[PDB]
DNA sequence: AGCAATAAAGTTTCCTTCCTCCTTGCCGATAACGAGATCAACTTGTTTGCGGCG
DNA sequence: CGCCGCAAACAAGTTGTAGAGCTTATCGGCAAGGAGGAAGGAAACTTTATTGCT
């Protein structure tokens, strides 16, 4: 690209160049992580990037170097765009490292392991804390249809369970009584029989017939018990 | 999967000869067997000549084959398959009997289906000098030029043709091919 | 299998040929294979893994 | 017989010179064109065959075709080309699930075949 | 329900515009925790 | 179905990288200069301003360089698939069918008689689909729902996915990423790195490792594509749509 | 193990296997193409239909059995527009012919 | 310790013991192959093993 | 709860009421065929020899 | 029995509300180490097509 | 023309048999915000129960 000034673009762009393979051998120890780790190519992209917005904003009268003053945004351009991939929160992973350092180090202080209330004293927080954590950080993502061990068997898609099932016969005598709503409440004062058919038959609305006599549903109260009381003169299971 | 049959008759013209397979020794497959539900291509004859027993085509059951089999006839030819014409599908009298009912097969039926199951089925079981006459008949060579030999006798200067025992009837007993130039003692 | 040496030869492989062609591999307990081996027309060829 | 639906194309004037074709069409043009229709522009033919597996794939239909073997093939050669099946096989049911074209519904079949005719 | 034959054709774009109901933008699916889109 | 719009096109493969490519066996060019062009190895005329050079001509970049502070206006060579697009596009069907079929005339050996034929017939079905040539490209790509690539949790608050997904997102990252770099205008080799792995992120997509070699998860495993839902015996007819599952049944 | 009625999937909505899991029993192609050779239509229809996915058949011809009624109505196999929706995803006008 | 555990629970060889008779153990204990990692397949390998 | 009357009922039912049985594999259209039920106290299918 | 009143009790709404936390984005300060490969695949195999390849 | 090489691509069926992880190691401070959050409470509002009058 360029600028309105052009030898300011040309140095600008040697530069851009020059600093390339410091990008590329920065980024060749940042290897063996998430698969990504395994493009680089991404990551290169990254950089220059970054490059560009660092170099936009060089400052100059500091007198630090400008491989310096890069650094910061390669870095984290870098940090970014794994950012990006991952959709965990951040103090979460604080917490996972510092664990990590404290165990290990708490483990060559004994020499052996497994003692958590190490873990609490150390991290004199309190025991809930990491206990908690231990869910919150340390259960990954799995995928859907890894086989099923002793050679392709089935899948991980046959073994699978749901709660939220269809079921014909609930719906069915639902509406079964909703007709013994009926049954019951036609011979009964014109409102009542009015404001629960139209609030539980097209799911309207109650009170907005409160609103519409005006009775302040003292009678309404009461209609509506009585009402249960014929329908406690029924018999049905589903209980 | 695509075959069935279509039509009942489709009208259609000529096919094969069965001629039986005999080879190598004695009847491998009866003629009967080879008619046994054929359709005959067209009116055929008897060997007391002008004889004719379908009018170009009959279901050839167990009747037909036995009233043949008192005769001697060698050869007859079918409405095959092959030469059925219609147009996405076929007739029911070029292929005849379903086997299993007995019967001419009637209109409506699926066929290559019937095929590739029936073959398939044993398939799995199944991987699992001088030329010397044995018993008297006649003597049938066709399509030879030959030569008598110095000698007097016969040797063969047309590589077609093919020594055969014939009966004193006239049905082929046996059949064997003789070299170009062989040497023969008759 | 061993690690070593190996010789074999295929028997047609361009089977318009009807030849023979004869080859050695070696095969490190640990490290990189290796291939030698003939053409139909009786010169030397190499490939690694 | 089934081995046996393409031949290869002698003259010209109804179609390309050459190109492969049934021979069943080729037999419909020419009990067509041949015919009173014309004495001759339309062609005469050699008589092909083809081994199954090829001769399979190589249908009007595509589903079927698409149905087990190399089917992504067929599918472009198809789809380049806006071609469309016609519901005559037995898979081109039992996929779309209708009934037969043979049997026990070939009456109804036939009966959808005239509606087809009738609108 | 009821059709009669099948037919392929080639996907012009605007086609896609017309099968589409709105276009998406960004990775994600969900929050880690809330259960949620 | 949703749908995603893309900056710029990209082509299809089963186009392509198959047996006939129905794309250069149009053009009558190879597999291999095409590659090149939109691996960005290498650019290409579109049309010489000067007939001093020729229509499809290849340009390596550098012999490129002499033409190009030669004459610099009068000639037009690119590099991708908009260059691809626009050739596409330019092309009449009908005069080179009737030139075709014209000198077919002349001398019909054999070899040259089947490929006449073969384009002819091409661009008689371009014609009578129709089609248009011009949308082998892919500018704009639908969405699938997500019942058909979901996402569930399982017992112990863990998950399960479809790894489309996945794929999906490197594709939206890359493109928003070319988008935010042409807002700064930036030097262009970034932009072609950019779009290189952006095709590679769209035929991944579509069928793994097939043109380049496959992507995987941590486990060393493909990120199993589309086409593997049509496929071998796994694929909806073989297992799913012929051979059935059936209650009011027993053994 | 027998099996009347329970558990489907859930993407495709149709039967399961294993006597652990209450399992449906499979019909393959090879049982196809014998009852195609007797020539059976509404035989495999069903049970393609109302057996494995047709959702609206399973339930209406339940419904129709309680009522004593031996009766039949078909549909769609869902699994098919699944297939057209991967076949457009895949960037294609794939589409039917009204009658 | 994720390598010693993982083959120890991940290869194919670690395999449950089959607990049903003296026999099964013994026996299922002295039993060999050519599988796994530096080894063969069935589809691929033939009749000549 | 199992009452006598639910077998007597199932005796009702399934008298004419025939049945499809299977082999596997379906080599040829006779590896499945069209019987007629008989009940029995098992676990177990009982089978006419021949076939 | 039908109809209301007073009093009491539990509310859902619901709305603010100010504590607290939590998450989205940015920019920074010494100096220089190396162009990857990294832990895999074992070569099925016969048939068939097409590009070269003379 | 007739090699030659290369590359693609199918490889029985249906039961069951049990369970899944991770080489990992991935700023860091600030701000500003915007959502949420809880508090305890006010407050429509609603709901109960106990005595009055047709
Ligand atoms: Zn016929």
């Amino acid at each position: 690209n360029s600028l309105y000034t052009a030898e300011g673009v040309m140095d600008k762009h040697s530069l851009w160049q020059r600093y390339v393979p410091l990008v590329r051998h920065e980024a060749l120890r940042l290897q063996v992580r998430l698969p990504a780790s395994v493009e680089l190519d991404d990551l290169l992209q990254a950089g220059g990037i970054g490059l560009l917005n660092a170099v936009e904003r060089y400052d100059a009268l500091q007198g630090t170097a400008f491989t310096t003053y890069a650094v910061q945004r390669i870095r984290g351009a870098m940090l970014d765009e794994l950012r990006s991939r991952d959709w965990v929160p951040r103090s979460v992973r604080r917490n996972a490292r510092e664990v990590a350092q404290a165990i290990g180090q708490l483990e060559q202080e004994l020499g052996r392991n497994a003692t958590e209330t190490e873990v609490a004293e150390r991290l004199g927080i309190d025991i809930a804390d990491y206990r908690q954590m231990l869910l919150d950080t340390n259960n990954s993502q799995l995928f859907s249809y890894d086989e099923w061990r002793e050679e392709h068997g089935d899948s991980i898609e046959l073994v699978t369970d749901d709660h939220q099932r269809e079921n014909p016969l609930q719906q069915l005598l639902d509406s079964n009584l909703r007709q013994r709503v009926m049954e019951a409440i036609e011979t009964l004062p014109e409102r009542e029989k009015l404001v629960l058919t139209l609030y539980y038959q097209e799911e309207l609305n109650l009170k907005e017939i409160g609103a519409v006599l005006e009775v302040g549903e003292s009678r309404v109260s009461q209609l509506h018990s009585q009402a249960i009381k014929r329908l406690r003169t029924k018999l049905g299971k589903l209980l | 999967q695509d075959l069935v049959v279509t039509e009942d008759d489709c009208g259609t013209h000529e096919g094969i000869m069965m001629t039986p397979v005999i080879e190598g020794g004695d009847v491998k497959e009866p003629l009967r067997d080879r008619v046994l539900g054929r359709v005959t291509a067209e009116d055929v004859l008897k060997p007391g000549t002008a004889d004719i027993l379908v009018p170009r085509n009959t279901l050839l059951h167990e009747q037909w084959c036995d009233l043949l089999e008192e005769n001697s006839v060698d050869a007859v030819k079918v409405r095959s398959v092959v030469s059925c014409d219609t147009d996405f599908g076929v007739c029911a009298h070029c292929y005849g009997r379903d086997l299993a009912r007995g019967h001419i097969i009637n209109k409506g039926e699926a066929i290559g289906v019937i095929a590739a199951q029936s073959i398939g089925e044993p398939g799995t079981q199944l991987t699992m000098s001088s030329i010397q006459v044995k018993n008297k008949g006649s003597i049938k060579l066709s399509n030879v030029k030959s030569v008598v030999n110095s000698s007097g006798k016969l040797v063969i200067t047309s590589r077609n043709t093919e020594l055969k025992l014939i009966d004193e009837f006239g049905r082929t007993k046996e059949s064997y091919k003789v070299p170009y130039g062989a040497v023969l003692a008759k | 299998r061993s690690p070593g040496v190996f010789f074999d030869s295929d028997k047609g492989k361009t089977h318009s040929s009807g030849k023979v062609l004869y080859n050695a591999r070696i095969i490190p307990y640990r490290g990189s294979w290796l291939d030698f081996e003939f053409d139909p027309k009786d010169n030397l060829f190499v490939r690694i893994d | 017989r089934q081995m046996l639906r393409k031949a290869t194309i002698v003259n010209a004037g109804s179609s390309d010179f050459l190109e492969g074709e049934q021979v069943e069409y080729s037999r419909v043009k020419i009990a067509n064109r041949e015919l009173e229709a014309n004495g001759k522009v339309g062609a005469t033919y050699s008589r092909d065959l083809l081994g199954i597996t090829k001769a399979s794939l190589a249908t009007e239909s595509f589903i079927s075709a698409a149905s087990f073997q190399e089917t992504t093939r067929v599918l472009t050669e198809a789809a380049v080309a806006g071609k469309r099946d016609e519901l005559r096989g037995l898979k081109e049911n039992v996929i779309v699930g209708r009934l037969i074209p043979a049997g026990t519904g070939y009456a109804y079949h036939q009966d959808r075949m005239r509606r087809r005719a009738a609108g | 329900e009821e059709f009669d034959a099948i037919k392929i054709a080639l996907a012009s774009p605007d086609m896609i515009r017309s099968w589409s109901f709105g276009e998406v933008k960004k990775p994600e699916t969900i929050n880690y925790r809330t259960f949620k889109p | 179905m949703g749908h995603i719009e893309l900056a710029s096109p990209t082509a299809h493969i089963w186009f392509l990288k198959s047996l006939p490519s129905r794309i250069g066996l149009l053009l009558d060019m190879p597999l291999r200069d095409i590659e090149r062009v939109l691996y960005f190895e290498s650019y290409v005329v579109i049309e010489g301003g000067m007939t001093n050079l020729e229509r499809q001509q290849i340009l390596t970049e550098e012999q490129y360089l002499d033409a190009l502070e030669e004459f610099g206006d009068e000639f037009d060579a690119k590099m991708g698939a908009e260059a691809i697009q626009a050739l596409l596009k330019s092309m009449d069907l009908e005069q080179e069918c009737e030139q075709l079929r014209e000198e077919l005339n002349e001398t019909n050996s054999e070899t040259k008689r089947k490929k006449l034929t073969k384009r002819i017939k091409l661009l008689e079905a371009f014609v009578q689909s129709g089609n248009k040539p011009e949308w082998m490209i892919l500018t704009v790509l639908p969405v699938l729902p997500p019942d058909l690539r979901p996402l569930v949790p399982l017992d112990g608050g863990r998950f399960a996915t479809s790894d489309l997904n996945d794929l999906y997102r490197r594709v939206i990252n890359r493109n928003n990423r070319l988008k935010r770099l042409l807002d700064l205008a930036a030097p262009d080799i970034i932009v072609r790195n950019e779009k290189r792995m952006l095709q590679e992120a769209v035929d991944a997509l579509l069928d793994n490792g097939r043109r380049g070699r496959a992507i995987t998860g941590s486990n060393k495993r493909p990120l199993k594509s589309l086409a593997d839902m049509i496929k071998g015996k796994q694929g909806r007819f073989r297992q799913n749509l012929l051979g059935k599952r059936v209650d009011y049944s027993g053994r | 193990h027998a099996r009347s009625t329970g558990s489907y999937s859930l993407v495709t909505q149709q039967p399961l296997g294993g006597k652990a899991q209450f399992g449906g029993q499979r019909f393959g192609e090879m049982e196809v193409w014998a009852l195609e050779a007797y020539g059976a239509a509404y035989t495999l229809q069903e049970m393609l239909t109302v057996k494995s996915d047709d959702v609206n058949g399973r339930t209406k011809m339940y419904k129709n059995i309680v009522d004593g009624n031996h009766q039949m109505e078909p549909g769609m196999p869902e699994s098919f527009n699944v297939l057209l929706k991967e076949i457009r995803s895949l960037g294609i006008n794939i589409e039917l012919e009204d009658e | 310790s994720a390598a010693v555990k993982e083959f120890f629970g991940s290869s194919q060889l670690s395999q449950f013991m089959d607990q049903n008779n003296p026999l099964s153990e013994i026996t299922h204990k002295r039993r060999i192959s050519a599988l796994g990692p530096g080894g063969l397949t069935r589809e691929r390998a033939g009749f000549e093993v | 709860r199992e009452e006598a009357v639910v077998w007597d009922i199932l005796d009702e039912v399934i008298r004419e009421h025939p049945v499809l049985l299977n082999r596997a594999p379906t080599l040829h259209r006779l590896g499945i065929q069209a019987f007629e039920p008989v009940l029995i106290e098992g676990k177990a299918i009982q089978l006419h020899p021949l076939v």
